[PDB]
């Protein structure tokens, strides 16, 4: 399927500070995707082991972008994510060589970072052994140690209503923390390094636009920042000022958020 | 002669003995289980039933025993009372029983299908409430052969002061003194740790035979 | 054939007046056979480790499954649900007969008073072949003289289904019940199961042990391995005292 040749991960992208106004939980995020790989030897002699992961779930924000930004900001080799909404399909039973071809590569990579996305496409037990056996194959091909039990656990779903997931969660993933979704002092991060583009005037205050568009996804802010010197060049100008475009943005979030 | 009906309220003895016989000699050894009947699916296994009876029917030795049938005889009751009609068809058909022989046991006999209970299908009827003590001595006497005992010895108080019991429960109160004498490291084992620990145990068995 | 049960796992190794019976009881039927022919004494087979949650049977019967050194073989209960059909000849003659031909192995299982339902209502209920599959375990190891090999061990969450027929040597004769013991009892199983970090050595047990309350092994190591968590970030490369109750009163 799609997955094999979508699921290696390449060509970086946004980066680090373009966080959705987490300021404690990017810290909480951080210390394990980040911290473990910058000092192995700290956690391996000032503790024990270093921590599992963490936990997003619940309302979606800006969701799946903060993990290919944990693949943009990695130091040494970007690690594999993997997708859920491609394990059920027609003719069932391949998700085992799957997971088994994708975890022989997880042990030919040195035993990289694997993520896993979209469990709520597999999830909700609540016929359905066709996806009992992916579902109750994976978490046994996780928690499982065999291969490894200390890299990463990390679930970025939707809807909360699985069952089996939410059961056996507790043994090996952790920080069963919420979304904490952007509030309004966040953007003015993204516009301040989305300012290395061509040269903006420093007219546009970033408090103010970034106040001006509430309820606006990472999806959505990267869109206005494309948008910006979309219609900024469009002009054929050469600097970009809020007053060109400040009608295209209350625009582009009224008109299409009424 | 073509059934019987072996049903024991107290403890157990139908399958100590159908399990004398059945592993004695049995005739043949074909073990038939009395709970997979109808089906986990959609119910068109009569071609399983009639291959079974067929195949029970085909060879010329056949013995069926039936165990735990109380949980079985209580739209989806219509399929179940269908095949109770297909066990009227079955066994009160155009088919003579004279060489086949099928036994039946249960737990209660409180709803053993007394329409079923007409004299023809199950016409032996024993009870097992005290089975006249020679089961009890005899597996006594067959358990306390390898077991080494000092020369005073009573029987009298293990049998007597035992009722409503079986050899296998006999058997796990007797091993239980047995662990109990094992565990004290002595190489002889009197009859007082099996006179005191089969009397209290026993009445512990008596509590939580229900 | 059938690798979903024949293969299940592919594994070699992972409240005294319980564990003592129980230790015992499944290492001493292992090699001490000389004195079981010297005074004809049966080896127990099943065992009915059944009581109360807050307990731990999975962990405690793992860390017996430790203190026997023995291959250990991993089941659950609602595995034996199956779409398929035959499943009771197939699986329990496929399990019995790698374990009847295999080395002596511990088969520790848990969740059996719901699959072991003789269903009371008759009104819809598709557990049938399952007690199929009880008809024969029974049948295997009641009507099986030779059955002196490899044991059984059962594990049962409440005792609100119960076959009264299952009063038998090979059949759940050990009727273990839990008398909820003492927490420091709690805190020495978890003392055992955390003296490997670094612990400072100022420790009391008395709060982090009366905070135990009703809460599994499994819970226990969540506080352990919780505590390493914070711990590990705290600074100090020891553990502290207050890091129990705090986890305590952190998941817990």
């Amino acid at each position: 399927p799609t997955v094999t040749m979508m699921q290696v991960e390449e060509k970086p992208d946004v980066t680090y500070s373009d966080v959705g106004g987490c300021k404690e939980q990017i810290e909480k995020l951080r210390e394990v995707v980040e911290t473990p790989l910058l000092h192995p030897e700290r956690f391996v002699n000032l503790g024990i082991e270093p921590p599992k992961g963490v936990l997003l779930f619940g309302p979606p924000g800006t969701g799946k972008t903060l993990c290919a930004r944990a693949v943009a900001n990695r130091t040494d080799a970007c690690f594999i994510r993997v997708i859920g909404s491609e394990l059920v399909q027609k003719y069932v039973g391949e998700g085992a060589r799957m997971v088994r071809e994708l975890f022989e590569m997880a042990r030919t990579k040195k035993a990289c970072l694997i993520f896993f996305d979209e469990i709520d496409a597999i999830g909700g037990a609540r016929g359905d052994n066709e996806v009992q056996r992916t579902m109750l194959e994976l978490i046994n091909q996780l928690d499982g140690f065999d291969p490894r039990g200390n890299i990463k656990v990390l679930m970025a779903t939707n809807r909360p209503d699985t069952l089996d997931p939410a059961l056996m969660r507790p043994g090996r993933l952790d920080r069963k923390i919420e979304f904490s979704l952007p509030d309004l002092e966040g953007r003015t991060h993204i516009f301040k390094i989305h300012a290395r583009s061509m040269s903006v005037e420093r007219d546009i205050r970033f408090e103010l636009l970034a106040r001006l568009c509430p309820n606006s996804t990472g999806a959505e802010i990267r869109s206005v920042c494309t948008e910006a010197g979309m219609f900024a060049i469009r002009a054929r100008r050469k600097i970009a000022t809020e007053k060109d475009f400040l009608e295209a943005v209350n625009k582009v979030i009224k008109s299409y958020a009424k | 002669p073509k059934g019987c009906l072996l049903y024991g309220p107290p403890g157990t003895g139908k399958t100590l003995l159908a399990r004398a016989v059945a592993s004695q000699l049995d005739c043949n050894f074909l073990k038939v289980v009395s709970s997979s009947i109808v089906d986990k699916y959609i119910g068109e296994s009569a071609r399983l039933i009639r291959e079974m009876f067929n195949y029970a029917r085909d060879h010329q030795p056949c013995i069926i025993f039936m165990d735990e049938i109380d949980a079985i005889g209580g739209s989806a009751d219509r399929e179940i009372q269908r095949t109770l009609m297909e066990l009227l068809n079955q066994m009160d058909g155009f088919d003579t029983l004279h060489r086949v022989k099928m036994i039946m046991a249960t737990n209660r006999p409180d709803t053993l299908d007394p329409a079923l209970l007409r004299p023809g299908r199950l016409d032996r009827k024993i009870h097992i409430d005290l089975p006249n003590e020679q089961a009890r001595l005899d597996i006594l006497k067959i358990h306390a052969g390898p077991i080494t005992k000092h020369g005073e010895i009573d029987y009298e108080a293990i049998v007597k002061l035992s009722d409503g019991f079986n050899g296998a429960d006999l058997r796990n109160v007797c091993t239980e003194a047995g662990m109990f004498a094992i565990r004290a490291d002595h190489d002889f084992v009197v009859q007082e740790d099996f006179m005191k620990a089969v009397r209290k145990v026993a009445d512990s068995k008596k509590l939580e035979s229900k | 054939y059938d690798s979903r049960v024949k293969a299940m796992e592919v594994d070699e190794r992972p409240l005294d007046k319980q564990i003592q019976e129980l230790v015992e009881a499944i290492v001493l039927p292992m090699n001490h056979k000389e004195k079981f022919e010297n005074l004809g004494i049966q080896p127990p087979k099943g065992v009915l480790m059944y009581g109360p949650p807050g307990t731990g049977k999975t962990l405690l019967a793992r860390a017996c499954a430790a203190q026997t050194k023995a291959t250990f073989l991993k089941l659950a209960g609602p595995q034996l649900v199956q779409m398929f059909i035959g499943d009771g000849a197939k699986l329990v003659r496929d399990a019995f007969a790698l374990a009847k031909e295999k080395a002596p192995s511990i088969i520790f299982i848990d969740e059996l008073d719901a699959i072991g339902t003789k269903r009371f209502d008759s009104e819809k209920a598709g557990d049938r072949e399952v007690q199929r599959t009880m008809l024969e375990l029974l049948n295997q190891l009641d009507g099986f003289q030779p059955n002196t090999q490899v044991k059984v061990i059962a594990a049962t969450n409440r005792v609100d289904i119960l076959d009264p027929a299952l009063l038998r040597s090979g059949r759940l004769d050990r009727k273990i019940e839990f008398p909820m013991p003492n927490e420091e009892a709690r805190a020495r199983i978890m003392q055992i199961h955390s003296r490997k970090m670094n612990v400072s050595p100022d420790v009391n047990y008395e709060e982090l042990a009366r905070c135990t309350d009703d809460f599994n092994g499994a819970q226990c190591k969540a506080v352990c391995v919780e505590a390493g968590m914070i711990a590990l970030r705290r600074g100090a490369t020891e553990l502290t005292h207050e890091d129990y109750m705090e986890g305590i009163l952190e998941v817990q």
